[PDB]
Formats: structure tokens, C-alpha cells, sequence
């Protein structure tokens, strides 16, 4: 029910790694489950921060995590390195920069501004 | 040991594993006997060869104590027509000790000897001499028509013909009050339904065997925690300690490593007991010292083997045993010190101890495992739990996967078993 | 249990009679061996879930969270944590009498040092890498940042963690202190483990005491029967003891097989809690303690496992009109 | 089940013989008691949540 008819969030219930799907096979007086799972590989180190301080606002990722390649800051999904520019759309604001321990200063792009500037 | 695995598995081929074949036991080195040092011979002669016996209603009892017996003289006499022992074997009786012995003697008809047994009923068993249901003695009887009968009839011997109720085991009743068989009182005189309770046997020498007089002697032996005042003729051996030996203290027979005991036995105590009521300590009947009776060591013999498809070499684990105890099962050619290793699971023999660590191949216990490896030999090692790893944690560093692998893995689960009726 | 030594002790006379009952002694030894082997399987499936023995960093900068009561104490040879010592001292009977009557206790495969080393690796991987070591390679992440992921998993925005990080850290440290104090004070907390120890000790004491029973024989002491009766009469008395002693072993082994199933089910549950509560964050209600599950920490205990479940419990609710 | 009443009923004669079997009646009563106590545990853990 949980591994073949659905996708299970239960850790190690449907094999090692994050469960994708399972296939049943019959065996004599038994069942064989082929569990298909996603295992992350080839990890790289990155500097990280809980929030980005911009214009006195504290920005947090909507989804994902902030990472730096050493010179620039990006936001990326937690399970696959796909870096994206930090913007007002992929981050949310909450409070000022004085409360978050470890907040780092960086710019946050606003896609509305260049349209008005160019128009 | 490999042949023993093959045998216990009932197979000519054995897969890799550890197989509990058989149990090791330290066998006794010698046998010890310790009876009391009493030289006084027991006076059985005066109960069997008495000139006149007691009447069965008033059966005589003689205590036999503080003496050494020789029951073989009695049993081998061949002078007795009946010799029946209850709860004790006639032949083994001479190899045992008793706390006290009581010899009961009386004369009865030959047809009445069958009543002198445990659980019996009848005029003699009910009103003259009753044996208990769990009697532990011997009953001995012989025809006495040569002594207890005479021409015209011998009336020396009496028996109780009437009684108000049956006698309890080993009870005696010497009362001569006239028995009232009816509702009318007897006023101390005989009459209709008023009869004297004792009747005399009529022993003529020409009477039939069932009516002839028989002399009976009943020897009652009692076994208790008390000291053995009566014992057989076995000579006591010397006493040895700290070695596995058979022992026989006042009849208490067993096997163990007798050792001087720190147990503070009170002056009246003779034995000590285990939870299983086996004897745990004993007082020597001659020196009065206290000895511990720990049993001679035992343990499972587990044979560690790669598959016979791989090799016929095996190692042997003596579970719980200390390596000093294993002698150099039926086979003993393994025990030489060339490869011996005291694991906490027991003495391991024929496996090579190594300081390296690997995954557990064959589990031995307490963190020890064994494997067949290189020049090949069975090695024994502490098992590795896994590769050691420092995660490289930092308060501002994160690792993110730049790729992935799609993994397909197989889980097998039993769902049913064969339907049997 | 050596079925032949329990029933007959040293007697060969009794051993020859016991052969007339056939396979019963092999069946009993085989059943008890299967149970013993399953105890190692039960321990392995609960604790050996971590593939590598992870170590904590020397600089324990976990954002204010203090795991000292649950991390290993290097000052001891056992290398157990502070709370693991409390558990061991709190949980841990006629053993010598049992031994002398053919009964024996086998040591577990994994020692308490090895089990403590597994819980150490499970705990070290959790605080240094979150759930990533469960699914594959351990990916380091700052502890406060993985705690922010835990908050997202319970439907709380991650800014609530970072804005209240000092409060959350203080609440956690205080809550761990309450565990330490509680286990140091009460005796009844570890009843589940003590009950297993008590049931198995009582079963062995019952088995040993049955050797004192007559079962109708003239004596319970088998050596006395042989010393007092000849073969034809002795074999009748010995067969009564054999029958009752064999029935005692069958009763014991049957109840041990049933208890083994109870322990097996509990070990399967514990292995599931390790995977779903320690190696991950469980959305399953009340599976990993009361409240919304954040994370769990495993601690070793004698013949058992102790899970410290960290959960978020909402408090100080206010009424609002809604649409 | 009172193991002594099931096996011997009212008889003291039988009860004295039953003592020769030892702990068997205590084991049976103890097992049934453990089952009975577990039925309350089963109900409590389901409903008293
Ligand atoms: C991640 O990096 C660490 C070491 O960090 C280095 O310094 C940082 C500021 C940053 O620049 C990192 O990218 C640098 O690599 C690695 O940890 C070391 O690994 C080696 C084995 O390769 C080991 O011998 C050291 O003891 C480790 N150091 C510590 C402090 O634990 C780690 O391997 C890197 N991880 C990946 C996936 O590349
Ligand atoms: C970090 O990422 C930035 C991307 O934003 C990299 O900067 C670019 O580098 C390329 C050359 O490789 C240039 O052609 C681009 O013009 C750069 N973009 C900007 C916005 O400067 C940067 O090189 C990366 N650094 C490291 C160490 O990986
Ligand atoms: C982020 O940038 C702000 C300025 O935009 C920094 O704030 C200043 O910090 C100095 C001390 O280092 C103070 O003397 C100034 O008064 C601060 N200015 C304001 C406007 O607050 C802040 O320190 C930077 N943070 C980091 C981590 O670099
Ligand atoms: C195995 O048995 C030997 C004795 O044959 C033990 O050796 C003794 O150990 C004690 C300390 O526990 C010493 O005081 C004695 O002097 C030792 N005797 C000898 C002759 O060496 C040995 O410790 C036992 N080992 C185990 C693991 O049981
Ligand atoms: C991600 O990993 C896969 C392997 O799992 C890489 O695919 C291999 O790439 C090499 C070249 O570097 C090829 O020779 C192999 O044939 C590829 N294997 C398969 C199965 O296609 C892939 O290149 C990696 N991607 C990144 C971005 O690192
Ligand atoms: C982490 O917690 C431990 C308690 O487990 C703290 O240790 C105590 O520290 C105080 C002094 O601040 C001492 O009086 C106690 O005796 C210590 N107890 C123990 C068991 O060591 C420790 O200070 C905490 N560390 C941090 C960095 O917060
Ligand atoms: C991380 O540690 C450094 C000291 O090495 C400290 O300066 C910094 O404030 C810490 N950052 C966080 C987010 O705790
Ligand atoms: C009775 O006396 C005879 C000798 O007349 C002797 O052989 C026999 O052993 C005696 N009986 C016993 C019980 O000693
Ligand atoms: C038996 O012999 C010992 C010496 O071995 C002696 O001390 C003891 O007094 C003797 N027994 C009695 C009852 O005197
Ligand atoms: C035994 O060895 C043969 C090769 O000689 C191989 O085919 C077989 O699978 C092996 N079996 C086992 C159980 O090792
Ligand atoms: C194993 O280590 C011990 C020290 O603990 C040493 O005495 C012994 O020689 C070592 N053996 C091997 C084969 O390295």
C-alpha cells in the first residue's frame, strides 16, 4: 500500500534513500519489492547563511537555502545544487537584521525595478 | 570436530557457520567414600535367632543404631522363605547408610505373611501390625514349624481377632478389654456378641503350610538429614580436594570438585542445599570439616567452520570454559596451546587471534568474530562496526549534492507458509 | 539449556532412558538457539542502521543547543553518555544455582561499548548532518539551519526559529536537564526494561525449582534413586522424573518462544523509530512523542533503547475572529 | 482458572498429589494473570489517548 500504491515519506521504509516508487514481484511463499530511490551524490561545500540582510530587511528563502561559491551569494534547492539569483520573489522578508544570528549582508534583486527603469 | 558437526547436522556437507555440536564435561578423576568410623557390629543376630518371639498383637521393636551392618550376611543366608524390600533394593542395601533402624519381630500363620506389606488389609494388617503406604524397609519371614509348634498344639502365640477400629501404621495395642460386637454392653464378661479380643493360634506340627507358624522380622530403615548412626561395611577412602572426584558421604553420592568451605555451619548442621535441593556443601563424617560441592565444569562445544565446500579446517569454542580447564567431547587433539585464545564467550581453540578488525563473518560473541582468511587459516578478531568518519561540521558551512544516483534495491518478505494438516 | 544435563544431570542410567523420548532434547536446544540468534538480529537491526561511525567535531558550536548530556563522555572506558550511564545504573539473581544445573547465559554479539558506539554515531550524524546521513552521504549543515528545516516540516516558517533561536536553545537545554533530573530521581521510569529482566529471571528460577519436584517418584534427587533401587525398579522411578522434567523444559521453552515474539515485535518497532524518528522527521502523529516531531536522539540502555523525542508544542493561544 | 480447583475440585486427596508437580499451577495462574492485565493495557493505550 505505502511503497507500491503510493510514495512514502517514511525514512528507510521503502529502501535506502528518498523513495520514488516500488515494484512488486512474486516469489515462492513471499513477495519481492524492488524499491526505486533517489540517492544524492557528488556533494560540494558552500558557505551558508540563515538570512540575507538587505536595506535593513532580513530575507529568508521561500524554499531552498542560501549558499555562496566564495564571492557571490545564491539561493538553491536543498537536495540538488541549482543556484539562482537571490530575488524578492524567491525570498520572503521578516523583521530587521538585528535579531538573526549569523545574518550576512547581500543585495536582493527586485524584478519590477528594471521594468519601470527601462519604461 | 568437523565429523561431529556433520553427524549432528545429519549431513555430509556443512555451510559456513558456528554449530553447537555437543557438551564438554570434566570427568571424575577418582572416587571417594566417607562412611562413619564406627567399628561396632550391629546386633542382628539376637533378633533373628531369638528363642521365643513376641505375639503379633504385641509385636516387639528393637532399635539398631551406632553400629556397622552387613546386610549381605542376611540376604545371602538363604534361610528365609520371603525377603521383600520396599523402596530399597536388597543388593544395594549394603552400600548405604541410615539414620536409625528398627527391627520388629512377631509370629503369624503362613497365610498371613502376605498381609505384612505396605497398603495391606486384614486381621493382621488391620488389628495387629500395620505398615505405612510409603514403607522404606524390608520384610523377612521364614517357616518356624520346627520351633513354634508342638504335638497337641502350641498356644504360646496370640493375635487380636476383634478391634473397635483399624490400627495406624506401626501402632501397638496391648489392651485386653472385651470387644462389644452388638448394641448390648458386655459388663466385662463374655457372652453373645461379647468376645475377648485376643485369640490363640493352634500350631500343630502336622498342620498344612498355610496354617503353620512363620517367624517374621521387619527391618525399618529411615533416611533423613540427621547423621547416619547405621551404615554398611564399605571402608572409607582418603579425602582429596580441588580435583574433580566422585564422592559418597554417608550414602550421599555425587560428583564435584570438593573444596574447603568458608560456610559457617552450626554444630547440628550436616548438609547444605542448592535451589534445586542438590547438596551444595557437606560435613565430613570423620573430621567434621565442611566442604563445598561445586560441580565439575561443563559447557557447550561450538565448532566454527567455513563451508566444507571451502575447507575442512575448523575452530572449536568451549563456551564459558576457561582455557586452563580444557584437557589435552571424545576427541582431545585440538587442545594443544598452539592456537588458544580466551574470549569472553569461552576458550577458543584452533583460531588465530589477529589485531585487525573486519565485518563480522562468523559471530562468536562479546564482540569477537571469526573468518577464514590468509596460507589460509581461521582468524579471530574484534568486529568493525563501520568506517570511521568526521563530518567536517562548521557553523556556516553546508554540503549540497551536485548530482544523484537512481538506486534500485530488493526487499524480500515472507508472506505465507505451506498449508499442512 | 543442555536438555540432557537438566533432566538427567551426571547420570548415564537416566541418559539412556531419555533416548527413548527421541528428538525432544534436540528440539528444545534448537528452539532456544533460534531465540538466542534472534537477540543479536534484534540488536543489529535497531543500532547498526548507521553505515559509518560518525564523530562529532571538537568545536561544538551548535547554535546554543547543548548536547553534553547525550554525547559520549570521553572520561570513561565505557564511553557512554551521561544519560546512558544513568540508564545503565538504573536498570542494572540465583545465577550460580542456575549455572550448576545445566543452564547457561550466552553473551550478546555486540558489547555495550559497541552499542554505545552506534548510538554515538547515530547522534553525531544527526546533529552534524540532519537527516542526510540517513538517505546517503552525511552532508554537514549548521545545527540552527537544520532546526529551521525541522520548523518548516511542522508548518512553522523558518524565521520563527531564527528570531527565537536563543529562546528555543534555552528551552531545549532546560528540557534535557529535566530528563537528567527525572532519570536520576525516579525508579519506575525504566519499568519496560526491568519487566523483561524480571520475566526472564523468574522463568529461570521456576525452571530450577522444578528440579526439586518429585512428579510422583520416591525422591526428587535422581542420584538417590540410583543409589537406593536396582535397575528394574529404578527405571520406573527415573521415568517419572524424566517425564516431569521434560514437561518443565517444554513449558519453559514454549513461553520463551512467546516472549521472543514480544521482544521481536518491540525490536521491529524500535528499528522503525530509529529510521523514522532519528534518521528523519516523522509527520506520523504521536509516533515520535507528543507534539509536532522535530528530531529524536537515541540512547543505549541495558537490553533496550531510549529515544529522546524533541517536539514542538504550541502554547499561549489567543482567540481571533476568522473567515 | 484456579489450577487446583480445575484439576482436583474439592478433593484434598488430589490436592496433596498435585503438590508433587510443584510450580505448574503457579505458572498457569501467573500466565493467565499476565494476559488479563494486558487486556486493560490494550484498552487504555487505544482509548485513553
Ligand atoms: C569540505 O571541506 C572540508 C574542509 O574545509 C575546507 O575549508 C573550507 C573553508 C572550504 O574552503 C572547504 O571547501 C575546504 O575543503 C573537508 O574536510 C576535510 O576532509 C579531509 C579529507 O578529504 C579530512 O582529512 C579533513 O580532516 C577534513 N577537515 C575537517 C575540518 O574535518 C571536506 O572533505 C569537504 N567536503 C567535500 C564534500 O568536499
Ligand atoms: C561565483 O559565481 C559567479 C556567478 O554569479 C561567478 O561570476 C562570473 O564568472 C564568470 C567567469 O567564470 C564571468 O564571465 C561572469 O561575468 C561572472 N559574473 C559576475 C556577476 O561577476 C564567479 O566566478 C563564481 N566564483 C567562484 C569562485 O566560483
Ligand atoms: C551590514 O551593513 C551595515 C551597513 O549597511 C553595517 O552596519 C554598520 O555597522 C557599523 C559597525 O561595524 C556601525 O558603526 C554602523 O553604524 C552600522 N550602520 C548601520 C546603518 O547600522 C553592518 O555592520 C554590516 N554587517 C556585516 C556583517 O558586515
Ligand atoms: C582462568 O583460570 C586461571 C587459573 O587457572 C586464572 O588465573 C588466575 O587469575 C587470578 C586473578 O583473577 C590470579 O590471582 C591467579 O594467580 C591466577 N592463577 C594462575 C595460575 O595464573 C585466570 O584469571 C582465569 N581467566 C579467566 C578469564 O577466567
Ligand atoms: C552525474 O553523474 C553521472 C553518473 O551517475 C554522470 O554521467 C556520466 O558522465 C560521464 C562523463 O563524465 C560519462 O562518460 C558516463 O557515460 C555518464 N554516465 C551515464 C550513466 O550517463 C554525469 O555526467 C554527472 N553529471 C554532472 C553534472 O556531474
Ligand atoms: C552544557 O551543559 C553542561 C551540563 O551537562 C554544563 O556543565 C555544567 O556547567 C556548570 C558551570 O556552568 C557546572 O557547575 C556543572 O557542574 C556542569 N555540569 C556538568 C555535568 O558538567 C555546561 O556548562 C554546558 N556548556 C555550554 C557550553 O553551555
Ligand atoms: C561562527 O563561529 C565564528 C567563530 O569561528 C563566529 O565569529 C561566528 O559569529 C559564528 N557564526 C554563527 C552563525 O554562529
Ligand atoms: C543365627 O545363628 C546362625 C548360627 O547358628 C548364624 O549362622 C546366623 O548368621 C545367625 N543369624 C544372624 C542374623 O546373624
Ligand atoms: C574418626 O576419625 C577421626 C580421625 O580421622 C577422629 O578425629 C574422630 O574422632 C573419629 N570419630 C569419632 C566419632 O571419634
Ligand atoms: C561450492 O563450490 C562450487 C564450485 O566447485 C560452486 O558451484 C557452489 O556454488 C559452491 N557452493 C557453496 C554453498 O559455496
Ligand atoms: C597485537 O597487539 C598486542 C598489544 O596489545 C601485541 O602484544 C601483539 O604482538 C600484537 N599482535 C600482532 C599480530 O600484531
Amino acid at each position: 500500500s505505502e511503497c507500491v500504491l503510493g510514495q512514502s515519506k517514511r525514512v528507510d521504509f521503502c529502501g535506502k534513500g528518498y523513495h520514488l516508487m516500488s515494484f512488486p514481484q512474486s516469489a515462492p511463499h513471499g513477495v519481492v519489492f524492488l524499491h526505486v530511490t533517489y540517492i544524492p551524490a557528488q556533494e560540494k561545500n558552500f558557505t551558508t547563511a540563515p538570512a540575507i540582510c538587505h536595506d535593513g530587511k532580513a530575507h529568508f528563502p521561500r524554499e531552498g537555502v542560501f549558499v555562496s561559491n566564495g564571492t557571490h551569494w545564491f539561493v538553491t534547492q536543498r537536495n540538488f545544487y541549482e543556484p539562482q539569483i537571490i530575488t524578492t520573489d524567491n525570498t520572503f522578508v521578516s523583521g530587521n537584521c538585528d535579531v538573526v544570528i549569523g545574518i550576512v549582508n547581500n543585495t536582493v534583486y527586485d524584478p519590477l525595478q528594471p521594468e519601470l527603469d527601462s519604461f | 570436530p568437523l565429523s561431529e558437526t556433520k553427524c549432528t547436522l545429519k549431513s555430509f556437507t556443512v555451510e559456513k557457520g558456528i554449530y553447537q555440536t555437543s557438551n564438554f564435561r570434566v570427568q571424575p578423576t577418582e572416587s571417594i567414600v566417607r562412611f562413619p568410623n564406627i567399628t561396632n557390629l550391629c546386633p542382628f543376630g539376637e533378633v533373628f535367632n531369638a528363642t521365643r518371639f513376641a505375639s503379633v498383637y504385641a509385636w516387639n521393636r528393637k532399635r539398631i543404631s551406632n553400629c556397622v551392618a552387613d546386610y549381605s550376611v542376611l540376604y545371602n543366608s538363604a534361610s528365609f522363605s520371603t525377603f521383600k524390600c520396599y523402596g530399597v533394593s536388597p543388593t544395594k542395601l549394603n552400600d548405604l547408610c541410615f539414620t536409625n533402624v528398627y527391627a520388629d519381630s512377631f509370629v503369624i500363620r503362613g497365610d498371613e505373611v502376605r498381609q505384612i506389606a505396605p497398603g495391606q488389609t486384614g486381621k493382621i494388617a488391620d488389628y495387629n501390625y500395620k505398615l505405612p503406604d510409603d514403607f522404606t524397609g524390608c520384610v523377612i519371614a521364614w517357616n518356624s514349624n520346627n520351633l513354634d509348634s508342638k504335638v497337641g498344639g502350641n498356644y504360646n502365640y496370640l493375635y487380636r481377632l476383634f478391634r473397635k477400629s483399624n490400627l495406624k501404621p506401626f501402632e501397638r495395642d496391648i489392651s485386653t478389654e472385651i470387644y462389644q460386637a452388638g448394641s448390648t454392653p458386655c459388663n466385662g464378661v463374655e457372652g453373645f456378641n461379647c468376645y475377648f479380643p485376643l485369640q490363640s493360634y493352634g500350631f500343630q506340627p502336622t498342620n498344612g503350610v498355610g496354617y503353620q507358624p512363620y517367624r517374621v522380622v521387619v527391618l525399618s530403615f529411615e533416611l533423613l538429614h540427621a547423621p547416619a548412626t547405621v551404615c554398611g561395611p564399605k571402608k572409607s577412602t582418603n579425602l582429596v580436594k580441588n580435583k574433580c572426584v566422585n564422592f559418597n558421604f554417608n550414602g550421599l553420592t555425587g560428583t564435584g570438585v570438593l573444596t574447603e568451605s568458608n560456610k559457617k555451619f552450626l554444630p547440628f548442621q550436616q548438609f547444605g542445599r542448592d535451589i534445586a535441593d542438590t547438596t551444595d556443601a557437606v560435613r565430613d563424617p570423620q573430621t567434621l570439616e565442611i566442604l563445598d560441592i561445586t560441580p565439575c565444569s561443563f559447557g557447550g562445544v561450538s565448532v566454527i567452520t567455513p563451508g566444507t565446500n571451502t575447507s575442512n579446517q575448523v575452530a572449536v569454542l568451549y563456551q564459558g570454559v576457561n582455557c586452563t580447564e580444557v584437557p589435552v567431547p571424545t576427541w582431545r587433539v585440538y587442545s594443544t596451546g598452539s592456537n588458544v585464545f580466551q574470549t569472553r564467550a569461552g576458550c577458543l581453540i584452533g583460531a588465530e587471534h589477529v589485531n585487525n578488525s573486519y565485518e563480522c563473518d562468523i559471530p562468536i560473541g562479546a564482540g569477537i568474530c571469526a573468518s577464514y582468511q590468509t596460507s589460509q587459516s581461521i582468524i579471530a578478531y574484534t568486529m568493525s562496526l563501520g568506517a570511521e568518519n568526521s563530518v567536517a561540521y562548521s557553523n556556516n558551512s553546508i554540503a549540497i549534492p551536485t548530482n544523484f544516483t537512481i538506486s534500485v534495491t530488493t526487499e524480500i518478505l515472507p508472506v505465507s507458509m505451506t498449508k499442512t494438516s | 539449556v543442555d536438555c540432557t544435563m537438566y533432566i538427567c544431570g551426571d547420570s548415564t542410567e537416566c541418559s539412556n532412558l531419555l533416548l527413548q523420548y527421541g528428538s525432544f532434547c534436540t528440539q528444545l536446544n534448537r528452539a532456544l538457539t533460534g531465540i538466542a540468534v534472534e537477540q543479536d538480529k534484534n540488536t543489529q537491526e535497531v543500532f547498526a542502521q548507521v553505515k559509518q561511525i560518525y564523530k562529532t567535531p571538537p568545536i561544538k558550536d551548535f547554535g546554543g543547543f547543548n548536547f553534553s548530556q547525550i554525547l559520549p563522555d570521553p572520561s570513561k572506558p565505557s564511553k557512554r553518555s551521561f544519560i546512558e550511564d544513568l540508564l545503565f545504573n538504573k536498570v542494572t539473581d540465583l545465577i550460580c544455582a542456575q549455572k550448576f544445573n545445566g543452564l547457561t547465559v550466552l553473551p550478546p554479539l555486540l558489547t555495550d561499548e559497541m552499542i554505545a558506539q552506534y548510538t554515538s554515531a547515530l547522534l553525531a550524524g544527526t546533529i552534524t548532518s540532519g537527516w542526510t546521513f540517513g538517505a546517503g552521504a552525511a552532508l554537514q549543515i549548521p545545527f540552527a539551519m537544520q532546526m529551521a528545516y525541522r520548523f518548516n516540516g511542522i508548518g512553522v516558517t523558518q524565521n520563527v526559529l531564527y528570531e527565537n533561536q536563543k529562546l528555543i536553545a534555552n528551552q531545549f537545554n532546560s528540557a534535557i536537564g529535566k530528563i537528567q533530573d527525572s532519570l536520576s530521581s525516579t525508579a519506575s521510569a525504566l519499568g519496560k526494561l526491568q519487566d523483561v529482566v524480571n520475566q526472564n529471571a523468574q522463568a529461570l528460577n521456576t525452571l530450577v525449582k522444578q528440579l526439586s519436584s518429585n512428579f510422583g517418584a520416591i525422591s526428587s534427587v535422581l542420584n538417590d534413586i540410583l543409589s537406593r533401587l536396582d535397575k528394574v525398579e529404578a527405571e520406573v522411578q527415573i521415568d517419572r522424573l524424566i517425564t516431569g522434567r521434560l514437561q518443565s523444559l517444554q513449558t519453559y521453552v514454549t513461553q520463551q518462544l512467546i516472549r521472543a515474539a514480544e521482544i521481536r515485535a518491540s525490536a521491529n518497532l524500535a528499528a522503525t523509530k530509529m529510521s523514522e524518528c532519528v534518521l528523519g522527521q516523522s509527520k506520523r502523529v504521536d509516533f515520535c512523542g507528543k507534539g509536532y516531531h522535530l528530531m529524536s536522539f537515541p540512547q543505549s540502555a541495558p537490553h533496550g533503547v531510549v529515544f529522546l523525542h524533541v517536539t514542538y508544542i504550541p502554547a499561549q493561544e489567543k482567540n481571533f475572529t476568522t473567515a
